């Protein structure tokens, strides 16, 4: 029935890089430091 | 390295016959030959074991399927 696609996607922070569509949430590369905190937390478990 | 080790070391071994000893030169050379014998072996056996499961690979690298180092990513 639609004369245009009825699915209109939203995104977070949007744009193209190399002519590659790149979208992301806020906490995309937060997850580098998240895993480092998890390492230190579990490493000190053995010490205690 | 074991050429200059063996015959000085064996000289100290045959020295006991009433619990006699070898002189200071003989024990020195055999000790230093024994030390240089293990010189090549010690470096080879010295290895720091691969990083633990706790250690991550971070989001500074691509995600292949799984993340957080466990002998895969």
């Amino acid at each position: 029935a639609g004369e245009h696609i009825p699915i209109v996607p939203v995104f977070g922070e949007w744009g193209f890089v190399e002519d590659k569509e790149v979208y992301e949430g806020v906490v995309r590369l937060t997850k580098d430091g998240q895993r480092l905190r998890n390492m230190i937390m579990s490493f000190n478990a053995d010490i205690v | 390295s074991a050429v200059s080790a063996v015959f000085h070391n064996l000289a100290c071994r045959i020295a006991p016959d009433y619990a006699l000893e070898a002189t200071a030169k003989i024990i020195a050379t055999a000790k230093y030959g024994k030390e240089l014998l293990y010189k090549q072996t010690a470096i080879s056996r010295a290895k720091r074991a691969p990083y633990p499961s706790r250690m991550p690979t971070g989001s500074g690298n691509s995600f292949p399927n799984l993340n957080e180092w466990h002998y895969f990513p």
